RNA sequence: CCCGGCGAGGGGAGUGAAAAAGAACCUGAAACCGUGUACGUACAAGCAGUGGGAGCACGCUUAGGCGUGUGACUGCGUACC
RNA sequence: UGUAACGGGGCUAAACCAUGCACCGAAGCUGCGGCAGCGACGCUUAUGCGUUGUUGGGUAGGGGAGCGUUCUGUAAGCCUGCGAAGGUGUGCUGUGAGGCAUGCUGGAGGUAUCAGAAGUGCGAAUGCUGACAUAAGUAACGAUAAAGCGGGUGAAAAGCCC
């Protein structure tokens, strides 16, 4: 007999809030990757996601490492003529500091189709309080 | 109510009552297997094997027809080199009820 | 027969 | 004696069509490109019925895993533990009772703890 | 400039997505004879706008 | 009923006499006739005569009624094709095929 | 094949395949790589191997008892009939009926019998006996066959 | 007999075992082109399949993760000579 | 050409050294079922079983065994208008080339078995013949001396007639 196979149709789910602050970027990222593509349960379906919505709050205040703060380096090309754009890390935290963190846990989320979607569940607010009270999302450490 | 137990060289958990698809056994159309080397029981609560196997675990099913499988297609083929053969394979095997589970 | 620019000489022969 | 052919010859042709059923285009139309089509899904095939074993197991291993971490031990140290749990051995697809039966898993893991200790 | 490959029988249908035709929807009946006739055009008998002009 | 009638060796592709087929497939005949009318396009007139001969047969020949009579099902088959041969220049030849169509009306009522 | 020994159309240039004759078995009309000769199928048989198989083929018609020797056979008058008739009553309808000298009558009856055929010793050959159903053959024809097998 | 241009072509009628044998006529394959229905497809990147695999439509079976069709998503994967 | 000198994310250990115990990981080893060659041993020898040890990637190429097609015999037999061949599906079966059955189509031939004989198997040769795609309803419609209107005829007139 087949073993088990997760169905879009019927996975759980739930929501979660976690705090950025102090803690430091990546390490913060595996979790939410982890947590984000459903590896911590009947994850058990490679083809379907199981994860659950992750929100997160003070990405301004993530922490970073080494000399990374002034020296990450974030490249991105404009497709055009010659646009090889970058700005360094404290460069993004100062202008959309969500983005860090996005793309932080994008980049450690799978490839294609279902990857992209799987980031869709992850809500990263810059500041404290989030406007989603109505999933009453419970909170967790790490 | 199920149980574990090894037989194709390979285990497979069942309830009783329940088919099941086996390795071809040596055993007539219609009689009785036992099966002893059994690896786990669970009803509220569980035997897990010590040892491999549960000391009292045992179990019983009656075969319920041999038969072979789907054909399938062996290709083998070897580009630029003038090679190539193409092989059929069905496979058989012993399909038991169960009705045993002694716990 | 053949198209005029394989016949001719200095397009066909272009790399001596 | 003369051997007319042909008819012989569109038996082995459908008899290729056939296996070519439900390809793109050219791959369930044309002889010449079914041919290849039909070769190709039979190489994977064999190749990729090895890899069903492995793709199996490493699921297997992968929400054998979870439950684990979920009953506070990682992989490593859960196979250990059966291992050592006086012998006995168990399949790691049966651990299927992590999904359908957890109390029987962490059932499981308290034995193999207590080997461990 | 020549293809390369043959395109497809589905690439075919794709670029004729728009090769479609429109009916009309816009016929519209004489006042005074019955007629149905394109708007703003004089109908098979020579009728517009309920007058009767051309006599063929 | 499904009463059909049909033109057959019409000259004229297919691609173009489909586009003014698929203006007609489904309406109640009443309305084929007048959209036919104002659609300025040979392959029109072409559809039109068969969708008016088998009208006539419908009436003649089987129930009739034309007034609850719709055209449920039409299409039209690429027809043989006649080879000519025209010549572009140098000696070289063209093939130029003269295409014809089938078209082909069934006008029934359900 | 009926043509002229012209090369098709140039080496080089046209974008063709090569061509040589428009004879070629590849082309259409007209080939055949390897067309055949009318030819002799006729084998040897050592002379000791032909005596050889018909001794092994009488001594196997016997240990069936498909040879019925008889003292004198033939028939009183030219007529199928009469013939069809001494077979019915011998209880046969295939048979070779080898005589000892070969008479006129025996032989135009059976002439349109199609189970049966009639011959003189002589002409005893290896797929006859085999043939028919029965081989019947006059004890005064046995002592012929006697020696020409030796 | 009917539509049509005293057309082309067609539908009835009738002949015939057969008209789906109607003269572009025994059989009528394949490339190729359509109409109809089921399912998929408009956030997605590549030899187009293969291993997995939900949903849908359909049959089942008395259920019972079953047959058929489709194939979201997914592991692997650069045709042949 | 664009980060472009960890594959990326990212890492201050997720880097390096040492020691140690885990675990992942292959078509390798083992396990269960199966085939075939060569061995031996036992059941038993015009042999085949049962074990059992062992071997089975493969181009050029050598050896072995086979499928199917056309045609002769076997055959004045056998199948066949209560439906042959061919075509199209479907089920079963074999290790495969295949085979058997049957629905539909078709409307007159087909041939087991064992032998016999070869125009005996196609994807390629810028192969040959025919049919049909593609680019595409795209280029183009052959002198830039030029047409407008009225009236005839006609199913229809920019093009014919006046
Ligand atoms: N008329 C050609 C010249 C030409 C004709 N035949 C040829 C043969 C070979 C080379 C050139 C030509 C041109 O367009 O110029
Ligand atoms: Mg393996
Ligand atoms: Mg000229
Ligand atoms: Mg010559
Ligand atoms: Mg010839
Ligand atoms: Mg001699
Ligand atoms: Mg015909
Ligand atoms: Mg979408
Ligand atoms: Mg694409
Ligand atoms: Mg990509
Ligand atoms: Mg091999
Ligand atoms: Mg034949
Ligand atoms: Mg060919
Ligand atoms: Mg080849
Ligand atoms: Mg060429
Ligand atoms: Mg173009
Ligand atoms: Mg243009
Ligand atoms: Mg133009």
């Amino acid at each position: 007999m087949k073993t088990f196979t997760a169905k879009p149709e019927t996975v759980k789910r739930d929501w979660y809030v976690v705090d950025a602050t102090g803690k430091t970027l990546g390490r913060l990222a595996t979790e939410l990757a982890r947590r984000l593509r459903g590896k911590h349960k009947a994850e058990y379906t490679p083809h379907v996601d199981t994860g659950d919505y992750i929100i997160v709050l003070n990405a301004d205040k993530v922490a970073v490492t080494g000399n990374k703060r002034t020296d990450k380096v974030y490249y991105h090309h404009t497709g055009h003529i010659g646009g090889i754009k970058q700005a360094t890390f404290e460069e993004m935290i100062a202008r959309r500091p969500e983005r860090v963190i996005e793309i932080a846990v994008k980049g450690m989320l799978p490839k294609g189709p279902l990857g992209r979607a799987m980031f869709r569940k992850l809500k990263v607010y810059a500041g404290n309080e989030h406007n989603h009270a109505a999933q009453q999302p419970q909170v967790l450490d790490i | 109510m199920y149980a574990v137990f090894q037989s194709g060289g390979k285990q497979h958990r069942v309830s009783e009552g329940q088919t099941v698809r086996l390795e071809k056994l040596d055993i007539a159309t219609g009689e009785t297997v036992e099966f002893a080397e059994v690896l786990m029981i669970a009803n509220g609560e569980e035997v897990k094997i010590g040892v491999p196997f549960v000391d009292g675990g045992v179990i019983k099913a009656e075969v319920v027809a041999h038969g072979r499988g789907e054909k399938v297609k062996i290709v083998k083929f070897r580009r630029r080199k003038h090679y190539r053969k193409q092989q059929g394979h069905r496979q058989w095997f012993t399909d038991v009820k169960i009705t045993g589970i002694s716990a | 027969t053949s198209k005029w620019f394989n016949i001719d000489n200095k397009i066909v022969d272009h790399r001596p | 004696a003369r051997v007319k052919r042909g008819v012989i010859a569109r038996a082995r042709h459908k008899k290729i069509l056939k296996q070519a059923k439900g390809y793109y285009g050219a791959r369930s139309r044309v002889y010449r490109v079914a041919f290849q089509a039909v070769i190709k899904a039979g190489q994977y095939a064999y190749r990729d019925r090895r890899q069903r074993k492995r793709q199996f197991r490493q699921l297997w291993i992968a929400r054998i895993n979870a439950a684990a971490r979920q009953n506070g031990i990682s992989y490593s140290k859960f196979i250990n533990g059966l291992k050592k749990a006086s012998v006995e051995i168990d399949r790691k697809i049966l651990a299927d009772i992590a999904v359908f039966d957890k109390v029987a898993f962490t059932a499981l893991v308290e034995k193999a703890k207590a080997a461990l200790a | 400039a020549v293809q390369q490959n043959k395109p497809t029988r589905s690439k075919r249908g794709m670029r004729r997505s728009h090769d479609a035709l429109t009916a009309v929807t816009s016929l519209s009946v004489d006042k005074t004879s019955g007629e149905k006739h394109l708007r703003h055009h004089i109908t098979a008998d020579g009728y517009y706008r309920g007058r009767k002009v051309i006599a063929k | 009923m499904e009463t059909i009638a049909k033109h057959r060796h019409a000259r004229s592709s297919a691609q173009k006499v489909r586009l003014v087929a698929d203006l007609i497939r489904g309406k109640k005949v009443s309305q084929a006739l007048d959209i036919l009318t104002y659609t300025n396009k040979k392959a029109a007139v072409l559809v039109k005569k068969v969708l008016e001969s088998a009208i006539a047969n419908a009436e003649h020949n089987d129930g009739a009624d034309i007034d609850d009579l719709k055209v449920t099902k039409i299409f039209v088959d690429e027809g043989p094709s006649m080879k000519r041969i025209m010549p572009r220049a140098k000696g070289r030849a063209d093939r130029i095929l003269k295409r014809t169509s089938h078209i082909t009306v069934v006008v029934s009522d359900r | 094949v009926t043509g002229s020994g012209k090369k098709p159309w140039r080496q080089k240039g046209t974008g063709r395949a090569r061509s040589g004759s428009i004879k070629s078995p590849i082309w259409r009309s007209g080939g055949v790589t390897f067309a055949a000769r009318p030819q002799d199928h006729s084998q040897k048989v050592n002379k000791k191997m032909y005596r050889g198989a018909l001794k092994s083929i009488l001594s196997e018609l016997v240990r069936q008892d498909r040879l019925i020797v008889v003292e004198k056979f033939s028939v009183e008058a030219p007529k199928t009939k009469l013939l069809a008739q001494k077979l019915k009553d011998m209880a046969l309808e295939d048979v070779l009926i080898i005589t000892g000298e070969l008479d006129e009558n025996l032989f135009l009856a059976a002439r349109n019998l199609h189970k049966v055929d009639v011959r003189d010793a002589t002409g005893i050959d290896p797929v006859s006996l085999i043939a028919f159903d029965k081989v019947v053959m006059t004890a005064d024809a046995v002592k012929q066959v006697e020696e020409m097998l030796a």
